[PDB]
């Protein structure tokens, strides 16, 4: 999801990585928008018989 | 940075952010700073 990003980029910096090396968040190479991503929403299903 | 020192080169904390990566592929192995003069031997 491409949410609109709170962080503070850089005017240097273009991603920003998590503790595991995925990016949580990309720098729009056509403006200079800052999007923060997070990932698709996903869960187990469980079946009440 | 704002200082106001002029030796002793002050404490605490301040990073250097980058400023060009200079795309070259020169070797160095010599350095000479080129500084300016007051001439006013
Ligand atoms: C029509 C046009 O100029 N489109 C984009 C512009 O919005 C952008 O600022 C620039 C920088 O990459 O690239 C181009
Ligand atoms: C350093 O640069 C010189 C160019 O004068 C070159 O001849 C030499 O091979 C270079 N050395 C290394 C280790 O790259």
């Amino acid at each position: 999801v491409l949410t609109e990003s709170n962080k503070k980029f850089l005017p240097f910096q273009q991603f920003g990585r998590d503790i595991a090396d995925t990016t949580d968040a990309v720098r729009d190479p056509q403006t200079l928008e800052i999007l923060d991503i997070t990932p698709c929403s996903f869960g187990g299903v469980s079946v009440i018989t | 940075t704002p200082i106001n020192l002029v030796r002793d080169l002050p404490q605490g904390f301040s990073a250097l952010e980058p400023l060009v990566d200079l795309p070259i592929g020169i070797n160095i192995t010599r350095f000479q700073t080129l500084l300016a003069l007051h001439r006013s031997s």
